C-alpha cells in the first residue's frame, strides 16, 4: 500500500499542537510546577494578589493585615482511572501561605490551609469532574479597550466608548452633541465631560490650546468655565451626581476605586489592557488604569487620550479611525485558565466577604488559619462552575477527532451572558478576520449558526486572548523561511499574498501576483508583497481540512462533511481513507489515540494488555493498553498492539492503535468498492444499497457498550439489600445470577433479564403498635420483602462484560446519604450494518442503508468482482460536491494500482495526473485480461455501441482503445448480477472512504402498545417491558382536523392516552372483540368542570333547549 | 384535495391555514410582508 | 372595522377560545359575571373540551344518517301494523 | 447515467468570454483613471459587465449541452424533473459569478472558477460570506415552525 | 398525596394551602370562642384573607413560600387553569399517546402507494391486544393469559402466531406521520405490510408531501381502533386517496427523481 | 426530611414537573384492613388468654406510647420483668 | 386505491357522509353478531391460508362491499333510533 | 460455527501472552477452510493448544 | 341520552357551593405516615370524597363489588375506582367572609 503524494507547496512550518489551547491555557492559568517564588504571577497568583491586602482599618478595633506569600498543591487525591471508576474528581488540593498581622508585636503565620480544592488536565486536554470527562469550551467576547462608533440613532458623528471588564468595572461613553456640549455616560448620567477633567488637575487654559488646537470643536469645551474655576471642588461637585445622601465631604471615595484599585483593571502589569489603547490611540499606558494613590489629587492616563481621538477622527485624517466590533484584534477568545480564574476570583472575593466579617467576632490574636479560613465558597464556585457551568460540557469523544474538535471549539453564548439564542444577523455572520483564524466551515446546522465555530488549523491564542495565524515575510520579491504569527489588526497593515503563487527557491514568477490587503481581493505586482500565506490548510479547522478534494465542494455540503466526521463510529475493521489530506497521521497523533515509543530501542513483550521495550539509555518501560473502555456516547475505545516481540522501533514510531486508528493513520470507517448509478428505486431520495458481502467479512460492523447502574438505598422501612434470593422469581430467571444476585460475565441478557437483584421491604413504613410485638412475637426478621431489581429495559443489551461494586466500609468512595451501595454492569454488543443504518462519505453524502442485496445479484465488473455499494447519482448535481467523485475516480486507479494517496487541500492532484494512473490501472484491469484468454464480451461490445454513439469512445478505433479511453473518463462496463446483461451505458465505479455513523438504529425504534401512565397526567410512560408513547401534537392534531378524522383524533386526546374510564373500556373492549366505548363524557370536559368549581365558578351544561344536564354519570346526587 | 366540489363539514378553515403556512417555510426573511398583510 | 390577525382571533365571542391565549383569567372573570354561554362553535373551543370535533364526521349535517337491511326495513313496516287497536 | 468528472463539460467559449471581460474591464479601468469614470459608476459598470459575462456563459454551456451532447447525466437530469437548477449547473461547469460582501456590497472580483476544476483558496473564503447567510435564513426558518400557521389557525377555526 | 421512593411522600402544592387555611379559619373561631380582642382578631381575620388569596392565585400579591428552601410560589388553582401544562392549553397543545411507535425510514419502492412496510417485530407489539384476541380465536392459546406470556420474549415467536397477526391486520390501515407536520398530508394512512428489518417503508412518491428525504429522517406510527377511526382513516386519509393538493389543484403524488430520470 | 413538592424541575432544568416521571403501580392497596381485622383480634386474644400483668407491660411499653427495661416494671426487679416477660412470650407461643 | 371509490363519494351528497355510513355499518356488522349481512350468498370477502374472511376478519370493508351494490338504505332520519335496536336484537340472535 | 477459550468467557476478552485479541482471533478464524473427506461429516471439532 | 349543546359560566351562590360538597373538611389532616390511610375528616377523607381502594369500604363495612351504588354506614362511602374520589367537591365553612381575589386585583 504505497502511498503517492500529490502537489508540492512546501509548507514550511507543521502543525501547532492541536490541544496546546487547554493545554497551555490551564498551565499559563496556575503557575504550579513553577516555585512561588517564580516571577510571572498572572492567572490564579494574580487574582489572589488583586483581592490579597485585606485593609479592615478602623470602625471599632482593627488592623487586620493578612497577606500572601505562597501557594501550592503537588498531590492529586486518587489515580486518573481511580477519578473515573469512584465518581470523584480529579484534583490536586490547594493551601497557600499566610500571615495576619497586627497593630502591635507580631504576626502569626499559619503555613497551610486547604482552602478548596482544583481540578486538573488530563495530558490530552480534558477535565475529569463527577467520575465523567468533560471539556471547557472557550468564549468570544469584546476585548476590554478603547472604541469608536458611529452615532447609532443620529446620522452625522461619533461617540467614544472605555470599556472595562469582569463585569465590575464602569461603562464611560463620551458623545460630543452638535449643542456643543460634550456629553459623557456613566450608569446612565449624562453631563459636561469637563467636570470630570478638572478633578484630574486639567486647567482649562493648558486644555484648550494643547489639546484642541485642531478643531474648533474645542469650544464645546469650555462653556463651564464658572464651574470649571475650581480644583477639587470639582470632585464634590460631581459627587453630588450620585444621590443617596452621600457624605459630600468623603474626599477620594468613589474617585478612589476609577482611579486604580479594584474596579477598570486588566489581569496584570504590561500588556493586558494596555496593548488595546496603545494601538488604537494613545502612546503608553504606565499603570493599570488612570490612578494615583501617592498623592491623592489624581492623574487621568486615560482621558485626554481618549478625547483627542474623538477629535482626531471627527476631524479629518490621522489615519481612519472608526473601530469594527467584529473584527477579530478588536475581540477577544477566553482560554480555559482565564474562565477558571476569573471564577476563581469571584470566589475568592466571596472568602473576602465572610473574613472582614470574621474580623470583628475575632477575638483579639487567637486567629491565625480556620477563624479566617473556610473552603467553603471557593469551593463551591469552583465546582459550580465545572459541573454546572454552560460552557462545561460532557467530552464530545465519539472517536478521537470528535474530542479534538470539541476541545478546539469556540462559543459566544457565555454563561456570563454574552449573547442569547434571540439575535444573530450579524453576529452569526463569517467576517474578514476570520481569515487563517476561524473556520468558515466547522459550524453547525440549525439554531446554532455561526455562534460555536471551531479555530484554524494553525491558529494559536497568544499571550491575551487573540487568535494569530501566521504568514511568512517575504522580501521585495524574495521569499523568507521565517514566519510571523500575525494579530487580527496588525494583519491588515500589510499586503499579504496567496500561497497559491508560483515559486523558485525564494522568488515570485509572475507579474500578476494575487494577494490581500486587509479584507479586499488584490490583483498586485511581486514587488508589493510584503507577506505571503502558509499553506491552504490555515484557512480551516482540521475537520474540514481532512477532506480531501474540498476545492470542488460547495461550502455547504462540505460543512456536512466536516460536521459528519465527528459522528463516525470506531470500527472493528478500520480503515484509513485510499485517499487522505495528510493530517490523519498528525490528527491520532495530537489526540492521544495511539502509543508512540520515546525512543529508539526495541521491543520485550506484548501482550493483547501491555507491550514492554527497551531504550537505548538503559531504560525498560511498561506501557499497559486500555483494553476495551466505554466511552461517554457509548463507543468502544479499545487499543490495539502494532508490534512484535524482538523488533527495534524509532522514536516517534507508533507502538498500538487508537480507537479509531489504522496503522497510526486517522480512520474513521472503510473504502468500499462503488457504483454509482440508480438502483431499482432501492437508493431513491438518499438511500443507500449494500452488498451483503460487507456483512459476511465484517466490515460495517462496530461495537457499543451501554452501561447500567443501581443502587441499594437505605430505608424508612428497612435498608435494601443486593442478593440472588428475590422471591417471586422462577429457577429459570436466575440461572445467571452468581450467589451475590449480580449477573455472571459473559452471560447473554435480553430486555426483561436480570442484572442486578435487589430486595427492598414492603412499603408503608414499620408499623410500631402492633407489628413491633410480632417482631419479637416470630422469628424476628420474619417480614416481608419485594423485589426491586435491575432489568435490562426495552432497547436491549447483548452480553455482561464487567462489573463493578462500591460496597460499605467504602474503601476510596463517596456515596450519596442513604446510600448503602452501588452496582454497575457493563454490557455489549456487535452492531453490524443493518437496515436502516447511517452511512456517509467525508463530502457529506448523509444517507441511509435501505436494502441489503446478496452478492448474486448485485453489479459486477467483467471479471466476476462485484461492487460493495449503490449511491444514487441523483444527490451529485444539487448538492454541488464533485470532490465524492474524483475521490472514486483516484481511488478506481489505487484499487488495481494497490495504493493509496495523498491530495493536500487545495494542493490538489490534477486532472491529468488522475488520467495517467488510470492508464496505468487500465493496463491491469486488462492488460491482463488478453493474455489469460480473453478478449472482448459481446456484451461489452454492445455497450461500446451505444458508448460511441452517445459520444464517450472515439468511433473508428480498437475496442481495446475505446475502453481504455471509457476508463479514464471514470467509467467502465458493468453487468447486471441478476440478468447478466450489460449495463446501456458505462458506470463509474471506484473506492470510496464512506463511514457509519452514531446514528444506528438501535437507539431508534419504538412501538408501545399498553403500559405505564403518570400519576398527575394520566398519559403514559415505559419502565419495565413498555416503551412510551409518541407525543401527538397540535399540529398533528390541526392535520386531523383537516380531514374528517373526528373520531380518530377524539382517540388520540382520549382512550389513547388521558381518559383512564375511556382507554380501560377500550383495552376490555378490544380483548372481547368489539368495537371501543369512546363517548360517554371525556375526562378533560369533567375534569374541567370540577376544576372551574373549584375556583367559585358555576359552570354548568344545557342541552338543545338551554336545559339541564348531568354530565356526572349518575354520580352527582348527594 | 379531489377535483369534486367540496363536501359539507370539510374544515376548510384549518385546510386554508395549514395551506398557507407550510410555503411559509420557503419564504425569505418575503414572510416579513405576509405579516405585515 | 378591519384588524390585525392576531387581534381579530384574540378578541372573540367565545370564552373556551380565549383561554387559550396568554390572558385568561380576565376573560374567565369577564365572562363568568356576565353569564356568558360558550356555543361550542369552532374547534379549538371544541377541543378544549374532550369533545367531538364539529367538522368531519363531527358535522350535526352527517352525525345522524341511519342505516337498514331492506330485511329489516320491511320489519319496521311491522311496528306500524300492530299499532291499530284490537 | 452515472457522473464522471467528464460529465461536467466545461465549454471552449468560457475561455473565450473571459478574455473578452478581462480586457473589456481593463477598459473600464482607464477610463476611471482617465477621470471619465466616477468612483461609482466604474463599480456599477464592473458588476455590470459580469452580470452580463455569467449570464452568457450559462446559456452558452447548454447550448453546448443541447447540441453536442443532448444525453449528457448533467444536463438529461436538469431538463427531465430528475436534478438539477441550471444556476447550480452554472457553477458546476461554467463560473459562479459574484459573490456579495456581508453587507450586500457585491465584490469587484467575482469567481472566474467552475467547480469541475480548482476553486482557489480566496475565491472559497469570499463564497463562504453568502454561503453561512444563506444557511442562518434557514435556520431562522426552521425556529418557529408552525408560527403563521398558528396564528391562522387561531383566526380560522372556527 | 403519594409514596415515592421510601420513606419521602410527594404532595401537590394545593394541599399546603388548603391546610394553611384551614388552620387560619380554626384559629379564628377559636379565637372568637375564647374571647376577642379586636386587633387580634383583625390580624386573624387579615390572615384568613391573606391565606385565601393564597390557594386560589400567588403572586398577585407577592407569593407564598414552602419553607425557605425550594423558594417557589407554590401552585394555585389558577396557575393550574393557564400554566404551560395549563388544563385548557395541554388538552390542545397535546397528549402523550397510547398506540404508537416511531422509527427510522427506508424507500420501500416495491409498496404499492397502497401501502406502507413496517417492521415485525414493532407490528407485533401495536397490534398486541388483538393479536391476543386472535391467538384464542385459534387454538394457539386457552385464554389470553397464556398469549401474553407467549410473546414476551423474542426467539418464541412461532410462524402460526405470525399468520394470526397477518390475519388481524387484514385491510385495517396505520396512520405515518413525518416530523414538522406542516400541511394535513403531514399525515397519511397507509396499509400495514410486515417485512423483514427494523425501520419502515415508505412509497416514495409521497415523499413529496411529507417532506422526508432518507438520511436519518424518522416518523412516528399510531394505530386508528375504532370501526369509526379506521374509516375515517381509510376513506379520507389514505394515501391513495389523497392525489391533488389542497393548497393548489396540482397533483402532489407526482413523480419524483428516479422515475422522470427512467421515463 | 419532609414530604417534597409535586412540582419541581426534573433532569435538565425546563419543564419537567415530578409528577410527570412517576407511573401507577396498585389501586386496592389491600392486606390493610382485612389483616389489621384478624390481628388486632387474635393478638388481643393471646393477649388476655396470659396474666395481664405480664401481656400488657410490654403491650403498651412496645405498643401504646414508645419504644424500656431499665424503666420497664412499675417496681420490681430487672431480673423480672427480664424473666416473667421471655416465659410469657415462651407460654403464649407454644402452650403445654 | 380501495375497491371502487370513486363510485362510493358519487353514492353521497358528502365524502364525510360515506364515513359515517360505512363506520355505523360495520359496527352493526359487528354488534348484531356478523350475519346482520345482506350480502353473503357465493362470492364475497375472503382471506388467504384457509380462506374465510366468510365469517370475520373486516367488517367495515364488507360494509363498502355491500354499500357497493344498491341493497342498503342510508338517510337522514329513517327511523326513529329506539325501535331500530329493538328490531335489530329481535331479528338477529347471535347476541 | 463456534469457539471456546479456556479462560475465555466471552469473545470481548484478551488472553495473556497473547498479542490478538479475542475478536481479532475469530476474525482470523473464518478463514479457516476445511475439507471433509466424508459427506457423513456434519461438523467437526478441532483443538489447538500450544505454548512458548 | 341527552346531549350537550352549550356550557355556560356563572357566579355560584354559596348555597350552590355547600350544594356541590359532600361534607366539611374539618382538619388539617393529611393522613398519617404509620398508616397511609386518611386521618380524621381532613382533606383526603374517605366519606367525603370516597374510597381511595378500589372497590373497598374505609371502615372495611362493605368490601365487594356486589353493592356498587350504594353508601355504607360508619363512614358514607359510594364505590367505584379512583374516578370517584377524583369526581367528588368537599367545602370548607368559612368564618369571616373573604373575598375572591380575581374580582379584586
Amino acid at each position: 500500500m504505497e502511498i503517492k503524494r500529490f502537489g508540492r507547496i512546501r509548507e514550511v512550518i507543521p502543525l501547532p499542537p492541536l490541544t496546546e489551547i487547554q493545554v497551555e491555557s490551564y498551565r499559563r492559568a496556575l503557575q504550579a510546577d513553577v516555585p512561588p517564588e517564580k516571577r510571572e504571577n498572572v492567572g490564579i497568583q494574580a487574582a489572589f494578589r488583586e483581592t490579597f491586602p485585606i485593609e479592615e482599618e478602623d470602625k471599632g478595633k482593627g488592623g487586620l493585615v493578612l497577606d500572601f506569600l505562597e501557594y501550592r498543591l503537588g498531590e492529586p487525591p486518587f489515580p486518573q482511572d481511580e477519578c473515573r471508576e469512584k465518581d470523584l474528581t480529579y484534583q490536586a488540593p490547594l493551601y497557600a501561605r499566610l500571615q495576619l498581622i497586627h497593630k502591635d508585636t507580631g504576626l502569626i503565620k499559619e503555613d497551610e490551609v486547604f482552602l478548596g480544592h482544583i481540578p486538573l488536565m488530563t495530558e490530552d486536554g480534558s477535565f475529569i469532574i463527577n467520575g465523567a470527562d468533560r471539556v471547557i469550551v472557550s468564549q468570544i467576547h469584546r476585548s476590554p479597550g478603547v472604541y469608536f462608533t458611529p452615532d447609532p440613532a443620529r446620522p452625522g458623528r461619533y461617540i467614544a466608548s472605555i470599556i472595562p471588564l469582569p463585569k465590575r468595572g464602569p461603562w464611560i461613553d463620551l458623545e460630543v452633541e452638535p449643542n456643543g456640549v460634550v456629553s459623557m455616560k456613566v450608569n446612565k448620567r449624562k453631563f459636561p465631560l469637563v467636570l470630570l477633567l478638572r478633578v484630574l488637575g486639567y486647567d482649562q487654559e493648558t486644555l484648550a490650546r494643547e489639546l484642541g488646537a485642531y478643531g474648533e470643536l474645542v469650544q464645546g469645551l469650555m462653556d463651564e468655565s464658572v464651574f470649571a474655576m475650581r480644583p477639587e471642588e470639582a470632585l464634590i461637585r460631581l459627587f453630588t451626581l450620585l444621590r443617596p445622601g452621600d457624605p459630600p465631604k468623603r474626599d477620594k471615595a468613589v474617585a478612589y476605586v476609577y482611579g486604580l484599585i479594584a474596579d477598570p483593571r486588566r489581569y496584570d502589569l504590561g500588556e493586558a489592557g494596555r496593548y488595546k489603547a496603545e494601538e488604537k490611540l494613545g502612546i503608553r499606558l504606565s499603570g493599570r488604569t488612570l490612578a494615583r494613590f501617592e498623592d491623592g489629587e489624581f492623574k487621568d492616563e486615560v482621558f485626554l487620550p481618549t478625547l483627542r481621538y474623538l477629535f482626531a477622527l471627527t476631524a479629518g485624517v490621522p489615519g481612519h479611525e472608526v473601530d469594527d466590533i467584529d473584527h477579530l484584534g478588536n475581540r477577544r477568545i477566553r482560554t480555559v485558565g482565564e474562565l477558571m480564574t476569573d471564577q476563581f476570583r469571584v470566589g475568592l472575593a466571596r472568602l473576602a466577604r465572610g473574613v472582614r466579617e470574621r474580623m470583628l467576632m475575632g477575638s483579639e490574636d487567637s486567629l491565625t488559619p480556620a477563624k479566617l479560613v473556610n473552603s467553603r465558597p471557593l469551593e463551591a464556585a469552583i465546582r459550580e462552575f465545572f459541573s454546572r457551568s454552560q460552557l462545561s460540557q460532557f467530552k464530545d469523544e465519539t472517536n478521537p477527532l470528535s474530542s479534538l474538535r470539541h476541545k478546539r471549539r469556540i462559543s459566544a453564548l457565555g454563561p456570563g451572558g454574552l449573547t442569547r439564542e434571540r439575535a444573530g444577523f450579524d453576529v452569526r455572520d463569517v467576517h474578514r478576520t476570520h481569515y487563517g483564524r476561524i473556520c468558515p466551515v466547522e459550524t453547525p446546522e440549525g439554531a446554532n449558526i455561526g455562534l460555536i465555530t471551531s479555530l484554524a488549523a494553525y491558529a494559536r491564542v497568544d499571550e491575551l486572548g487573540f487568535i494569530r495565524t501566521p504568514y511568512r515575510r517575504v522580501v521585495g520579491g524574495v521569499v523568507t523561511d521565517e514566519v510571523v504569527y500575525m494579530t487580527a489588526t496588525e494583519e491588515d497593515r500589510y499586503t499579504i499574498a496567496q500561497a497559491n503563487t508560483p515559486l523558485e527557491g525564494n522568488r515570485i514568477a509572475a507579474e500578476r501576483v494575487v494577494a490581500r490587503r486587509k479584507g479586499e481581493p488584490v490583483i498586485v505586482s511581486p514587488e508589493e508583497v510584503e507577506f505571503m500565506d502558509v499553506s491552504p490548510k490555515q484557512v480551516f479547522s482540521v475537520n474540514t481540512n481532512l477532506i480531501p478534494f474540498l476545492e470542488h465542494d460547495d461550502a455547504n455540503r462540505a460543512l456536512m462533511g466536516s460536521n459528519m466526521q465527528t459522528q463516525a463510529v470506531p470500527l472493528i475493521r478500520a480503515q484509513a481513507p485510499v485517499v487522505m489530506t495528510g493530517l490523519e497521521e498528525r490528527v491520532v497523533r495530537d489526540s492521544l489515540a495511539a502509543l508512540y515509543a520515546e525512543e529508539d530501542g526495541e521491543v520485550a513483550k506484548v501482550d493483547g494488555n501491555r507491550i514492554v521495550v527497551r531504550y537505548e539509555d538503559g531504560r525498560l518501560v511498561e506501557y499497559p493498553l486500555r483494553r476495551f473502555y466505554r466511552s461517554n456516547q457509548g463507543t468502544a475505545l479499545d487499543q490495539r498492539p502494532r508490534v512484535v516481540v524482538g523488533q527495534r522501533v524509532r522514536k516517534g514510531d507508533l507502538l498500538a492503535d487508537g480507537p479509531a486508528s489504522e496503522n497510526g493513520f486517522l480512520a474513521l470507517g472503510q473504502n468500499v468498492l462503488v457504483a454509482i448509478m440508480p438502483f431499482d428505486g432501492y437508493n431513491f431520495e438518499d438511500a443507500i444499497v449494500i452488498s451483503e458481502e460487507l456483512l459476511k467479512r465484517d466490515f460495517y460492523t462496530s461495537i457499543h457498550i451501554e452501561r447500567y447502574e443501581i443502587e441499594a438505598r437505605d430505608t424508612k422501612l428497612g435498608p435494601e439489600r443486593i442478593t440472588r434470593d428475590i422471591p417471586h422469581l422462577s429457577e429459570a430467571a436466575l440461572r445467571d445470577l452468581d450467589e451475590e444476585g449480580v449477573v455472571r460475565i459473559g452471560a447473554e441478557v435480553k430486555p426483561g433479564d436480570i442484572l442486578v437483584g435487589r430486595t427492598s421491604f414492603k412499603g408503608e413504613s414499620e408499623p410500631t403498635p402492633e407489628e413491633r410485638l410480632l417482631r419479637s412475637i416470630f422469628g424476628e426478621k420474619a417480614r416481608d420483602v419485594k423485589d426491586t431489581s435491575l432489568r435490562v429495559p426495552p432497547g436491549e443489551g447483548g452480553i455482561v462484560v464487567r462489573t463493578v461494586r462500591l460496597r460499605r466500609g467504602d474503601p476510596g468512595v463517596e456515596l450519596k446519604p442513604g446510600v448503602r451501595e452501588v452496582v454497575r454492569v457493563y454490557v455489549a454488543q456487535k452492531r453490524k450494518l443493518q437496515v436502516g443504518d447511517k452511512l456517509a462519505n467525508r463530502h457529506g453524502n448523509k444517507g441511509v442503508v435501505a436494502k441489503i442485496l446478496p452478492v448474486e445479484d448485485m453489479p459486477h465488473l467483467p471479471d466476476g468482482t462485484p461492487v460493495d455499494v449503490i449511491l444514487n447519482p441523483l444527490g451529485v448535481p444539487s448538492r454541488m460536491n464533485l470532490g465524492q467523485i474524483l475521490e472514486t475516480h483516484l481511488g478506481l486507479a489505487g484499487y488495481f494500482l494497490g495504493q493509496r494517496y495523498i491530495s493536500p487541500i487545495f494542493d490538489g492532484a490534477k486532472e491529468p495526473e488522475i488520467k495517467e494512473l488510470l492508464a496505468q490501472a487500465f493496463e491491469v484491469y486488462f492488460g491482463k485480461r488478453k493474455g489469460e484468454g480473453f478478449g472482448v464480451d459481446k456484451r461489452e461490445v454492445e455497450v461500446l455501441r451505444r458508448a460511441e454513439k452517445l459520444g464517450l469512445v472515439t468511433p473508428g478505433k480498437t475496442p481495446e482503445e475505446q475502453l481504455k479511453e471509457l476508463f479514464l473518463q471514470g467509467k467502465v462496463v458493468l453487468y447486471d448480477g441478476r440478468t447478466g446483461e450489460p449495463i446501456e451505458g458505462p458506470i463509474v465505479v471506484g473506492q470510496m472512504f464512506i463511514m457509519k455513523l452514531y446514528h444506528m438504529v438501535e437507539d431508534k425504534m419504538h412501538a408501545r402498545s399498553t403500559g405505564p401512565y403518570s400519576l398527575i397526567t394520566q398519559q403514559p410512560l415505559g419502565g419495565k417491558a413498555q416503551f412510551g408513547g409518541q407525543r401527538f401534537g397540535e399540529m398533528e392534531v390541526w392535520a386531523l382536523e383537516a380531514y374528517g378524522a373526528a373520531h380518530t383524533l377524539q382517540e388520540m386526546l382520549t382512550l389513547k392516552s388521558d381518559d383512564i374510564e375511556g382507554r380501560n373500556a377500550a383495552y376490555e373492549a378490544i380483548i372481547k372483540g368489539e368495537d371501543v366505548p369512546e363517548p360517554s363524557v371525556p375526562e378533560s370536559f369533567r375534569v374541567l368542570v370540577k376544576e372551574l368549581q373549584a375556583l367559585a365558578l358555576d359552570v354548568q351544561t344545557l342541552d338543545e333547549k338551554d336545559n339541564p344536564v348531568d354530565i356526572f354519570e349518575g354520580l352527582a346526587s348527594k | 384535495s379531489m377535483a369534486r366540489p367540496v363536501s359539507i363539514g370539510e374544515a376548510v378553515g384549518i385546510v386554508a391555514a395549514q395551506s398557507i403556512g407550510e410555503p411559509g417555510t420557503q419564504l425569505t426573511m418575503g414572510l416579513p410582508r405576509v405579516i405585515e398583510l | 372595522l378591519l384588524m390585525g390577525v392576531t387581534k381579530s382571533a384574540l378578541s372573540t365571542k367565545s370564552w373556551l377560545s380565549a383561554a387559550s391565549f396568554q390572558n385568561t383569567t380576565h376573560v374567565l372573570t369577564e365572562a363568568a359575571i356576565a353569564g356568558k354561554k360558550d356555543e361550542l362553535i369552532g374547534l379549538k373551543e371544541n377541543v378544549i373540551l374532550g369533545r367531538l370535533i364539529p367538522a368531519g364526521t363531527g358535522s350535526d349535517f352527517v352525525r345522524f344518517t341511519q342505516v337498514v337491511d331492506q330485511k329489516t326495513l320491511k320489519a319496521i313496516e311491522e311496528a306500524r301494523k300492530e299499532a291499530v287497536e284490537a | 447515467i452515472t457522473i464522471g468528472i467528464d460529465d461536467a463539460v466545461i465549454p471552449e467559449e468560457k475561455k473565450q468570454y473571459l478574455e473578452e471581460a478581462d480586457r473589456k474591464l481593463l477598459q473600464i479601468e482607464q477610463a476611471y483613471e482617465m477621470g471619465f469614470l466616477t468612483d461609482r459608476e466604474r463599480y456599477d459598470q464592473i458588476l455590470q459587465l459580469w452580470t452580463e459575462t455569467t449570464e452568457k456563459v450559462t446559456q452558452a454551456v447548454f447550448k453546448n449541452f443541447e447540441e453536442n451532447y443532448p444525453f449528457n447525466p448533467l444536463y438529461v437530469m436538469a431538463q427531465s424533473g430528475a436534478r438539477g437548477n441550471p444556476q447550480q449547473i452554472r457553477q458546476l461547469c461554467g463560473l459562479r459569478g459574484l459573490m456579495q460582501k456581508p453587507s450586500g456590497e457585491t465584490f469587484e472580483v467575482p469567481v472566474r472558477s467552475s467547480f469541475r476544476e480548482g476553486l482557489t483558496v480566496l475565491e472559497y473564503f469570499i463564497s463562504s460570506h453568502g454561503a453561512r447567510k444563506g444557511g442562518a435564513d434557514t435556520a431562522l426558518r426552521t425556529a418557529d415552525s408552525g408560527y403563521l400557521t398558528r396564528k391562522l389557525v387561531d383566526v380560522t377555526h372556527e | 398525596m403519594v409514596q415515592v421512593d421510601g420513606g419521602r411522600f410527594a404532595t401537590s402544592d394545593l394541599n399546603d394551602l388548603y391546610r394553611r387555611l384551614i388552620n387560619r379559619n380554626n384559629r379564628l373561631k377559636k379565637l372568637l370562642a375564647q374571647g376577642a380582642p379586636e386587633i387580634i382578631i383583625r390580624n386573624e381575620k387579615r390572615m384568613l384573607q391573606e391565606a385565601v388569596d393564597a390557594l386560589l392565585d400567588n403572586g398577585r400579591r407577592g407569593a407564598p413560600v414552602t419553607n425557605p428552601g425550594s423558594d417557589r410560589p407554590l401552585r394555585s388553582l389558577t396557575d393550574i387553569l393557564s400554566g404551560k401544562q395549563g388544563r385548557f392549553r395541554q388538552n390542545l397543545l397535546g397528549k402523550r399517546v397510547d398506540y404508537s411507535g416511531r422509527s427510522v425510514i427506508v424507500v420501500g419502492p416495491q409498496l404499492k402507494l397502497h401501502q406502507c412496510g413496517l417492521p415485525k417485530r414493532m407490528a407485533l407489539e401495536l397490534f398486541k391486544p388483538f393479536l391476543l384476541k386472535k391467538m384464542e380465536e385459534k387454538g394457539i392459546a386457552p385464554n389470553v393469559k397464556a398469549a401474553r406470556r407467549m410473546l414476551e420474549r423474542q426467539r418464541d415467536i412461532k410462524d402460526e402466531v405470525w399468520d394470526a397477526l397477518e390475519e388481524v391486520i387484514h385491510g385495517k390501515v396505520v396512520l405515518l406521520n413525518r416530523a414538522p407536520t406542516l400541511h394535513r398530508l403531514g399525515i397519511q394512512a397507509f396499509q400495514p405490510v410486515l417485512v423483514e428489518g427494523q425501520s419502515i417503508q415508505l412509497h416514495p412518491l409521497v415523499c413529496e408531501a411529507f417532506n422526508a428525504d432518507f438520511d436519518g429522517d424518522q416518523m412516528a406510527v399510531h394505530v386508528p381502533l375504532s370501526s369509526f377511526a379506521q374509516a375515517e382513516a381509510r376513506i379520507q386519509m389514505l394515501s391513495a386517496h389523497n392525489l391533488l393538493s389542497p393548497a393548489s389543484g396540482e397533483p402532489l403524488a407526482k413523480p419524483s427523481r428516479d422515475i422522470i430520470l427512467g421515463l | 426530611q419532609e414530604p417534597v413538592s409535586l412540582e419541581t424541575p426534573i433532569g435538565d432544568e425546563k419543564d419537567s414537573f415530578y409528577g410527570d416521571f412517576i407511573p401507577d403501580e396498585h389501586l386496592p392497596s389491600p392486606v390493610d384492613a382485612a389483616t389489621q381485622s384478624l390481628l388486632s383480634e387474635e393478638l388481643e386474644k393471646a393477649l388476655s388468654k396470659l396474666s395481664e400483668r405480664e401481656a400488657m407491660v410490654l403491650k403498651l411499653r412496645k405498643g401504646l406510647i414508645d419504644g424500656e427495661e431499665v424503666g420497664a416494671f412499675f417496681g420490681v426487679t430487672r431480673e423480672r420483668i427480664r424473666q416473667i416477660e421471655n416465659k410469657a412470650l415462651r407460654k403464649l407461643k407454644y402452650h403445654e | 386505491a380501495e375497491p371502487g371509490i370513486d363510485k362510493l363519494f358519487g353514492m353521497v351528497d358528502s365524502k364525510y357522509r360515506l364515513t359515517v355510513v360505512v363506520a355505523k355499518r360495520a359496527q352493526q356488522l359487528l354488534r348484531h353478531g356478523f350475519k346482520n349481512t345482506v350480502l353473503e350468498p357465493e362470492e364475497r370477502p375472503k382471506m388467504q391460508t384457509l380462506e374465510g374472511l366468510f365469517d370475520d376478519p373486516n367488517a367495515e370493508t364488507w360494509a363498502m362491499k355491500e354499500l357497493l351494490t344498491g341493497r342498503l338504505v342510508f338517510g337522514e332520519n329513517l327511523v326513529p333510533e329506539d325501535r331500530l335496536q329493538k328490531e335489530m336484537e329481535r331479528i338477529y340472535p347471535g347476541e | 460455527t463456534s469457539v471456546y477459550i479456556e479462560d475465555v468467557l466471552h469473545e470481548f476478552s484478551t488472553i495473556p501472552g497473547v498479542k490478538e485479541d479475542v475478536v481479532e482471533i475469530i476474525l482470523n478464524l473464518k478463514e479457516l477452510v476445511v475439507r471433509f473427506l466424508n459427506p457423513s461429516l456434519q461438523t467437526v471439532t478441532l483443538l489447538l493448544k500450544a505454548e512458548g | 341520552k341527552k346531549e350537550v349543546r352549550k356550557v355556560r359560566i356563572a357566579l355560584a351562590s354559596p348555597e350552590k357551593i355547600r350544594s356541590w360538597s359532600y361534607g366539611e373538611v374539618e382538619k388539617p389532616e393529611t393522613i398519617n405516615y404509620r398508616t397511609l390511610k386518611p386521618e380524621r375528616d381532613g382533606l383526603f377523607d374517605e366519606r367525603i370524597f370516597g374510597p381511595i381502594k378500589d372497590y373497598e369500604c374505609a371502615c372495611g363495612k362493605y368490601k365487594r363489588q356486589r353493592f356498587e351504588g350504594k353508601v355504607c354506614e360508619r363512614c358514607g362511602v359510594e364505590v367505584t375506582k379512583s374516578i370517584v374520589r377524583r369526581y367528588r367537591m368537599g367545602h370548607i365553612e368559612l368564618a369571616t367572609p373573604a373575598a375572591h381575589i380575581w374580582f379584586v386585583k
